[PDB]
């Protein structure tokens, strides 16, 4: 069918999207990653955001894992930079409050205002 | 391509400065647009020598390929993916009852490649989320266009297609590629963003009331564009 | 050579195995062919170099 072009032709925009997706996650991790995948559901395509909200639905799930161990109990998770806050190791008394947590400004997603990731911490 | 590298940081200074909480806002890379597999948009014998009923499964098959902007074997895309203008060349021998009609549809590929290009640089975030919207749902009507050539290449594998039947399946679409094509170039050639790109698309609504083939396109892009609006 | 090597060897560059008469020289642009034929390349190799992406 022109050497199955009819059949492929269905995948053949589902490979594109894949194939930018790969470039414009180049190099990220944590939130600047989210922000690259919600990029593509910024836009007005139907397939194209249809195809590549799942994609964040899953890339987003351990991120909100750790604002739901940040908002409950009080000390986040991470393993590499991927929270939008950056802890203060060193040890503090009563003047804990003061000192111990400041705004990481890199893992700050795009579905997430500012206002939002203040209030957070 | 080479000139909107310019024009993307400009823009996104201008809206940079006017909000106040635009943070961690992503700009896709250059090479999504400079390799020709990430866009939409791209041995060989004189075939005069061939007999007369071989010359029309060949021209239409090449046809077929010109017109999403890629060569065929015998008429070639010639490499530009650059500005709101592209060019193909035609084989200088073929014969002539089948040529002139070859010329006569001709015009839809280079209606298509300049449509093409306005899609890749502007659904990006330096364009305004209105425009984006607008190239992302003539996006829509580009990949009609798609479909309906590999239906066409399917019924010429098959040989229940030539060039009166592609001529006679093609008219609408060649409408849809023009309306798209004059709008692109006017989008681009004004430097237009954001919200005078809304009110292009209602003049163009009202222009075409006697035809109900053009109208109910610019009626289905005005929907779409104002989505964000 | 028949049309039916041409098929299974576009088969493969889908799953991103090289064909015999269909063949990656260059990794920057897409598979390059090794008369109705040649023509389901032009759209059918960028499938092989996206998936391959």
């Amino acid at each position: 069918l022109r050497r199955l072009l009819v059949w492929t032709y269905d995948p053949k925009i589902r490979l594109k999207t894949l194939a930018a997706l790969v470039d414009h996650c180049q190099g990220r991790k944590g939130g600047e990653l989210a922000s690259a995948v919600h990029a593509y559901t910024k836009t007005g395509d139907p397939y194209m955001r249809s195809l590549v909200q799942h994609i964040l639905s899953l890339v987003s799930h351990p991120v909100l894992s750790f604002l739901y161990r940040w908002i409950y109990d009080g000390e986040l998770e991470d393993t590499y930079h991927e929270f939008f806050v950056a802890s203060d190791p060193t040890v503090k008394t009563d003047r804990l409050w003061h000192d111990k947590y400041t705004l990481r400004k890199s893992m700050i997603p795009s579905f997430m205002t500012m206002d939002q990731s203040r209030k957070v911490l | 391509l080479q000139q909107s590298l310019e024009l993307k940081r400009k823009m996104l200074r201008d809206k940079q400065n006017k909000k106040n909480s635009g943070q961690h806002l992503p700009i896709f890379p250059a090479w999504v647009y400079e390799r020709p597999a990430l866009i939409g948009d791209f041995t060989a014998l004189p075939i005069g020598t061939l007999p007369l009923a071989s010359q029309e499964s060949a021209v239409v098959e090449d046809l077929l390929y010109v017109l999403v902007g890629v060569d065929g074997r015998y008429v070639s895309a010639q490499p530009l993916a650059g500005r709101q203008s592209r060019t193909f060349l035609v084989d200088p021998n073929l014969d002539l009852s089948i040529r002139e009609l070859v010329h006569r549809i001709l015009p839809v590929a280079a209606s298509y490649s300049a449509v093409t290009r306005f899609i890749e640089e502007k659904s990006s975030f330096e364009y305004g989320q209105v425009n984006h919207a607008l190239a992302a749902a003539m996006r829509t009507l580009v990949k009609e266009h798609l479909i309906l050539v590999s239906q066409l290449e399917q019924l010429h594998r098959q040989g229940l297609l030539s060039l009166q039947k592609l001529w006679f399946y093609i008219q609408p679409a060649m409408r849809t590629m023009d309306i798209l094509a004059s709008l692109a170039t006017s989008v681009d050639k004004g430097e237009c963003l954001g919200g005078s790109t809304l009110s292009l698309l209602h003049d163009r609504s009202f222009s075409y009331t006697g035809d109900s083939q053009a109208q109910e396109l610019c009626l289905y892009l005005t929907k779409a564009a104002s989505a964000p609006y | 050579i028949t049309e039916a090597a041409l098929v299974r060897d576009i088969l493969y560059v889908f799953q991103g195995i090289d064909g015999k008469n269909i063949k990656m020289n260059n990794t920057e642009n897409c598979y390059k062919v090794e008369r109705s034929l040649r023509d389901t390349a032009v759209r059918l190799s960028e499938l092989g170099w996206l998936h391959n992406k």
